[PDB]
């Protein structure tokens, strides 16, 4: 039967949106992790 | 001496390994983005 089908698919649409905005979000938090190593790192290098 | 080296092995191996587990789980994570990026709306919705 059609709306059944075509509001199903519409459905499914609206969960993987958030789907991949996690992964950004995650990979937001990579950067983040990142740049707070990369920038103490550098200064620890200086340190010693 | 067996101490100073072995303390400064512990330290890496500890260290290397958790970056690692890091650095794959995050490449795993950019590869489920193209995996469910491949989970395509290309589907049986166009059937329905």
């Amino acid at each position: 039967d059609p709306e059944k089908v075509l509001e199903q698919a519409v459905i499914d649409m609206q969960e993987d949106l958030v789907q991949l905005r996690q992964a950004v979000a995650r990979t937001i938090a990579e950067e983040k992790r990142t740049e707070q190593r990369l920038n103490q790192d550098t200064q620890e290098a200086k340190k010693w | 001496r067996n101490l100073a080296a072995l303390e400064a092995k512990i330290s890496e191996a500890k260290t290397k390994k958790n970056m690692l587990q890091a650095r794959a789980k995050a490449a795993k994570a950019n590869a489920e983005l193209q995996q469910t990026l491949g989970g395509l709306g290309t589907s049986s919705a166009t059937s329905a």
